[PDB]
């Protein structure tokens, strides 16, 4: 997403292809979710 | 007069086709942006 | 904010108006707030 911009759905671009597009925001929120889970799990033990 | 009046009211747009109006200060912003001094630097100094 | 840069404050620009600017980070984190707060709620249960 830092390299690319968007317009419309794929029904219009002739010769378009499918590939997964990486969001460099996402694993930074996934890691912050695994950090978060740890806080949730530890908060069970006391 | 037509070249000058076209310019001050529409910028380069009459050179391509029909004239498109644009506010001058803003236009000058596109100019500044063309020589790479980012357009804020005009509006932040418009009086000067 | 992905379309726009920032510079200075709403006194200097002749003819500046008022309009919201939308940040795609924000509801990406607000859905992370409601995902979070429901894990706070269920952890109160056991
Ligand atoms: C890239 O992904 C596209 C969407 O995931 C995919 O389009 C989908 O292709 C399938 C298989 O051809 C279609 O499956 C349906 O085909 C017709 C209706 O179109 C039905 O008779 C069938 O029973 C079946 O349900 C999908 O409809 C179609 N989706 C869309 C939105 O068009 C592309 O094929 C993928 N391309 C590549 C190169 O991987
Ligand atoms: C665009 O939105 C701005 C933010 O809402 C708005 O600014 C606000 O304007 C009012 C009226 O001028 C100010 O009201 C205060 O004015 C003085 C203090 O400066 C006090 O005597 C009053 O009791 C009152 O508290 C706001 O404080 C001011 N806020 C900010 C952050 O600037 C603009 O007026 C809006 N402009 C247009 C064109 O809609
Ligand atoms: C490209 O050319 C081949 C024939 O060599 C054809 O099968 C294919 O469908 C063409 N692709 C597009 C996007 O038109
Ligand atoms: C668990 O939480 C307590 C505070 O309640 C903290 O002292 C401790 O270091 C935490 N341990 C882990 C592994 O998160
Ligand atoms: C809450 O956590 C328990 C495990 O302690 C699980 O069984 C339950 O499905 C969870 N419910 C929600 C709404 O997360």
């Amino acid at each position: 997403t830092d390299n690319t911009f968007v317009s419309g759905n794929c029904d219009v671009v002739i010769g378009i292809v499918n590939n997964t597009v990486y969001d460099p925001l996402q694993p930074e929120l996934d890691s912050f979710k695994e950090e978060l889970d740890k806080y949730f799990k530890n908060h069970t033990s006391p | 007069s037509a070249l000058l009046a076209g310019t001050i009211t529409s910028g380069w747009t009459f050179g391509a086709g029909a004239a498109l109006q644009i506010p001058f200060a803003m236009q000058m912003a596109y100019r500044f942006n063309g020589i790479g001094v980012t357009q804020n630097v005009l509006y932040e100094n418009q009086k000067l």
